[PDB]
């Protein structure tokens, strides 16, 4: 997830990655029925969520080992079986799960979440220089215009797509000209003129609008927080860790040690 | 009492003796001046 956790290559000659960076060998075991072993190349992860993980390891005194997941992005059950991060947590293949994970009522019935440490929601970034008033304007609600402002990004099988498909069936019906890749492809498609409005999470869009030549502007930011939620850590149902790390996280937000991470890891020019 | 429906802040000093619920409205802190 581009500011939160970054995966790169190891040292040119050493292999022991940079200080203040956590080794993270991804599991690429796409087949084991007729496959011997997939070579787990030693990559090293760094970023914001990994920093929070380091602080938690120092405070609550545990040990860890990251491993990237290769079944879906975050999770959207395909008729009864989950996938991704929530899927791994539910089927007891992993004790915890950290990253860019949103809180809902769809999956909070299956796993156990922590007190949120990042504020997020839904936002609508527009092309350049407001033109729309959010999710209530007649353009988005009623797609029947001669000039049809079209194709909010809304990458498939995400969390915001669940909100759209649950509340307003009309928008989900019309919006089929989506993007098949992450915000990186959607923003350049918008910059080239494919689609003029991107509908996605809040923090990632705010960051991507912060780090840009010139800058592109979102709709009114203080009012561009629709269906507010937060990020969080997903753990197995009713484990004794929830009592501890929860409290730990709160301590951070009381002491401003999360505040400095905002300055270090999440800043822009514009 | 058995519950509190009020603008109660969430912080460390309470979470040890109380079990809260997910926030329903976020806010911060500001200062008041006459103008
Ligand atoms: C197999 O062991 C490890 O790999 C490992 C685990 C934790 C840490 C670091 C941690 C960081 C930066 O990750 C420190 O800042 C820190 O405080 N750590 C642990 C401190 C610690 C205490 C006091 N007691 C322990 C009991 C069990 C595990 C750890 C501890 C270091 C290495």
């Amino acid at each position: 997830e581009r500011p939160f956790v970054i995966v790169e290559s190891p040292d040119p000659g050493t292999g022991g990655c940079v200080p203040n960076t956590v080794p993270c060998r991804r599991q690429s075991n796409h087949t084991f029925s007729s496959g011997d072993v997939a070579p787990y190349t030693k990559l090293c992860c760094k970023g914001f969520c990994i920093d929070i993980l380091k602080k938690l390891a120092r405070v609550v005194k545990f040990s860890y080992d990251l491993y990237l997941v290769t079944n879906g992005k975050h999770g959207k059950r395909v008729r009864g079986v989950w996938n991704g991060m929530i899927g791994e947590v539910y089927y007891k293949r992993a004790d915890m799960a950290i990253g860019s994970l949103t809180i809902n009522e769809e999956r909070s019935e299956i796993v156990d979440f922590s007190v949120p440490f990042v504020e997020t929601g839904i936002s609508v970034m527009v092309a350049r220089s407001d033109t729309v008033s959010g999710l209530s304007d007649k353009k988005f609600q009623r797609p029947q215009d001669q000039y049809p402002p079209f194709r909010f990004g809304t990458v498939p099988n995400g969390s915001t797509e669940r909100n759209i498909r649950s509340n307003y069936r009309d928008m989900h019906t019309h919006m089929v000209k989506f993007n098949q890749r992450s915000v990186e492809d959607a923003l350049t498609s918008l910059k080239m003129g494919k689609l003029d409005a991107f509908i996605y999470d809040a923090a990632v869009l705010n960051y991507m609008a912060g780090k840009d030549e010139g800058c592109k502007l979102v709709t009114i930011g203080s009012g561009k927080v629709f269906a507010t939620t937060g990020y969080g850590i997903a753990m197995q149902k009713d484990s004794h860790w929830k009592r501890a790390i929860d409290l730990a996280l709160l301590q951070f937000l009381g002491d401003g040690e999360t505040q400095k991470l905002e300055t270090v890891w999440l800043s822009g020019i514009c | 009492a058995d519950m509190i429906v009020a603008p109660l802040t969430i912080n460390n000093e309470r979470a040890q003796y109380i079990e809260f619920s997910k926030p329903f409205k976020y806010q911060g802190l500001t200062i008041l001046v006459k103008k």
